[PDB]
């Protein structure tokens, strides 16, 4: 029992840790972060496990583990409108509106923390960044690094154009009307034929509109 | 207080969607639309030139339209789905009824039934518009409406059509 | 106020843990190493190239994989043999109050569902989907009806497959892309959208 | 000559990824490459040139062969005979009978 002394030593360190300091993780946002960017720099995961001892006492685990759900749920109950696309605004929005008397207690790092451990359960979960924010993908779909980009550029005005595509990315015809395809086929895009210039392609998971979200409760 | 829904304020709405899984759903979100938006008018009964300038397929803020031959695909949805019926000989002018004649003469019977008047007469007037309804759904139901709904409620074997004191009856089975 | 007896003994509490960490990576190299997983899963050391080579996963992974066999059976059923493991993430921890199940632990127990012979198994699919079916179930054998689903409808994409079969979007790809793989069905892709047909190719 | 079951079968103008079916598939297509070639009369053009042709394009029911997709049959319709590429930058293309 060469190391296991020095663990029960470890035990009840964290436990008077905690019972001083239990509702400050659970009060401030900022505070979070901190105990949680020193644990990466020493090589331990607090989220890893609901038998790790750091989730046993501080309960960070039952909170982000639970934010996951919640995450899934969000995700499904707009799937149809959005094709498996959404903003981390409206995410965040939308957890909130249905955490209920506790609707301020999550921060978009808490949101970010949980995909990350979704990724684990699999193919699902995805997350891309765009200008000065992230878009969650949260069903299947391919490595296409055209596919990401475009939707960077989709996201500053909700929509994408072919000859867009090409001025900006400098791309050949061909590669951004395929892109487009796939932006179609998935549900993620629509075509527009009544704009200026020349048909559009708008993303439903950008385009504000905030309202709703029931009959699609039952997941 | 009847709201527009999200797609109303989407540009593609208006657009025919080529992808077919899309295309699914923007009809079914069209069609739910026309039913709720004819049930807040209270119109019962409208043209294809009537409709196709209605803010129902124009988003004049918007600037976009549906199209004729879409919203000719959309009419065609709702017929077939049991909601529009074209009562012109070359589909031009149609009967519009948001909620189904095969409900409507159930709902229709129901009250009939628990009521302790399972084996009488009724003049069309009576049921619509009637002390005895008032608080029922059929209550200021359009009179075309209340046919087809007999009309599927005389088709099964629960009611016949009939012409009463001096106008249009019904005696239910 | 009481936020910097935090920031502080925060800061000091790392070290304590630190030592825990740097001498047990020396541990690594030479119940044999079973109380070290244990060991490990309580600080949140994971060591995957050392832990499995010798010693597999942990026995509270196995005391949970036994749990989730009674869990899910019928919900299993309900939903045709086989959920997707997100389905099942949420199936299990919404159905408590606390003490919930991190990602890694599901996958984890799941892991090795089958070394125990219990009744439920944990697949993976090319697209990298985990999901999990009863013994009974085999994907292989599901594919003939749906070929019987394709053809009474002429054609159809996975969505439209999905909706009439009552199934998942995600599931239905999967079973329709396995019975391309063995031939029944081929494909239409298109911008109408990718559709299966039957495969009149090995036919006519 | 006239138009074969699978020029009306919409799958037939997407490669198969099913090697089985790909064979059946880029076989059927060499076989109405050569048997287009007696109508037209022609014996030879470029990519371009069939993109917007009868044998690559059907219009009344939908989609036509992606041009990405003609590069793989010319391959096998190269490596059967009854082709050459008479140039070296890699475009326009000899097909015989």
């Amino acid at each position: 029992a060469q190391m296991s002394k020095q663990l029960d030593m470890f035990k009840t360190n964290l436990e008077e840790f905690a019972s001083k300091h239990k509702q400050e993780i659970r009060k401030n946002p900022e505070f979070r972060v901190q105990f949680q960017d020193m644990c990466a720099t020493i090589g331990v995961d607090p989220l890893a496990s609901g038998k790790g001892f750091w989730s046993e006492m501080l309960g960070v685990g039952d909170f982000y583990y639970e934010l996951g759900v919640q995450i899934i749920e969000v995700c499904l109950a707009l799937k149809h409108r959005n094709g498996g696309l959404i903003t981390l605004e409206e995410l965040h929005q939308q957890v909130l509106k249905g955490r209920g008397k506790f609707a301020q207690d999550v921060s978009q790092d808490d949101l970010i923390r949980a995909i990350k451990k979704l990724k684990a359960l699999g193919t699902g979960f995805g997350i891309i960044p765009v200008g000065g924010t992230y878009l969650i993908q949260s069903v299947p779909a391919e490595l296409n690094m055209d596919h990401t980009v475009v939707l960077q550029l989709a996201e500053k005005n909700g929509y994408v154009t072919v000859s867009e595509i090409k001025a900006s990315l400098k791309w050949e015809t061909e590669r951004a009307r395929q892109v487009l395809e796939h932006l179609l086929k998935e549900g993620l895009a629509w075509l527009d034929l009544q704009a200026p210039g020349e048909a559009h392609y708008w993303l439903p998971a950008l385009f504000t509109d905030l309202y709703s979200q029931e009959i699609t409760a039952e997941e | 207080s009847f709201e527009w829904p999200w797609q109303y304020r989407f540009p593609p709405f208006f657009t025919l969607q080529p992808n077919v899984d899309t295309r699914q759903k923007q009809l079914a979100a069209w069609c739910s639309l026309v039913l709720s938006f004819c049930r807040l008018h209270k119109q019962s009964s409208m043209t294809v030139m009537e409709a196709q300038e209605s803010p129902l397929f124009n988003n004049v803020k918007l600037q976009r339209k549906l199209p004729v031959e879409s919203i000719q695909i959309v009419l065609e949805e709702l017929r077939k789905k049991g909601n529009l019926e074209w009562l012109d000989k070359s589909k031009s002018s149609f009967l519009i009824m948001w909620r189904r004649p095969e409900e409507w003469g159930k709902l229709i019977y129901q009250w009939v039934s628990r009521s302790g008047q399972n084996n009488s007469v009724f003049t069309l007037y009576e049921l619509t518009n009637g002390e005895d309804t008032e608080d029922e759904e059929f209550h200021g139901l359009d009179e075309a409406t209340l046919l087809r709904a007999l009309q599927a409620l005389q088709q099964e074997h629960k009611a016949e059509i009939i012409t009463v004191s001096d106008g249009r009856g019904v005696k239910f089975f | 106020k009481n936020i910097s007896e935090a920031f502080e003994d925060l800061s000091k509490l790392m070290i304590k843990a630190k030592e825990m960490v740097e001498l047990s990576k020396s541990i690594a190299n030479k119940d044999e190493t079973i109380r070290f997983k244990s060991y490990l899963l309580s600080m949140g050391i994971a060591n995957p190239v050392t832990r499995e080579t010798y010693g597999s996963g942990t026995q509270y992974h196995m005391q949970l994989a036994k749990q989730l066999a009674g869990i899910l059976q019928v919900p299993l059923e309900e939903r045709g043999g086989i959920m997707s493991l997100t389905e099942v993430y949420c199936l299990v921890n919404r159905a408590r109050g606390m003490e919930l199940l991190s990602p890694e632990d599901l996958v984890n127990a799941c892991k090795m569902l089958e070394a125990l012979k219990l009744p439920l198994r944990l697949r993976v699919f090319d697209s990298g989907v985990m999901v999990i079916e009863l013994q009974s179930h085999k994907e292989e054998e599901m594919v003939a009806s749906a070929l019987e689903t394709v053809s009474e409808k002429g054609s159809l994409t996975s969505e439209e497959f999905a909706k009439l079969v009552g199934m998942s979007v995600l599931l239905a790809k999967e079973r329709l892309l396995l019975a391309e793989k063995m031939g029944h069905l081929c494909r239409d892709d298109s911008v109408e959208g990718l559709r299966f047909y039957p495969n009149l190719f090995m036919t006519q």
